[PDB]
């Protein structure tokens, strides 16, 4: 009655909700700046000296 | 030596001076040659700037 499958099981869950965590917060981050940095570059390329 | 906006006031007052006729022709003329010198002489640094931003804006290895 006392082996530890069941203690076992409930881990392996609450693991895999801690990745999910990471992914979703560092993915969400990285386009933050993938984004902000676009805008800069966007205002960069309105200012060119050619005309 | 001089900059590229001097350049445009130089010029800016040769020709000025000179279109209201009332000069000498040895001096009306030596000064038109100088005139011909800063015209020609700020041109060139054009062609240097405009070819730049060509190289630098399109991706050249």
């Amino acid at each position: 009655q006392q082996h530890p499958q069941l203690r076992l099981a409930r881990q392996q869950t609450m693991l895999e909700r801690l990745q999910k965590r990471m992914s979703f917060a560092l993915e969400n981050q990285l386009k933050r700046t993938g984004q902000q940095q676009q805008r800069l570059t966007q205002r960069l390329n309105q200012q060119n000296p050619q005309p | 030596p001089a900059s590229f906006e001097k350049a445009l006031s130089e010029l800016e007052q040769i020709v000025t001076r000179l279109e209201s006729g009332d000069l000498p022709l040895e001096e009306a003329l030596n000064e038109f040659e100088r005139g011909v010198q800063l015209a020609r002489q700020g041109q060139a640094k054009l062609q240097q700037a405009e070819q730049r931003v060509q190289i630098l804006l399109s991706d050249n290895e």
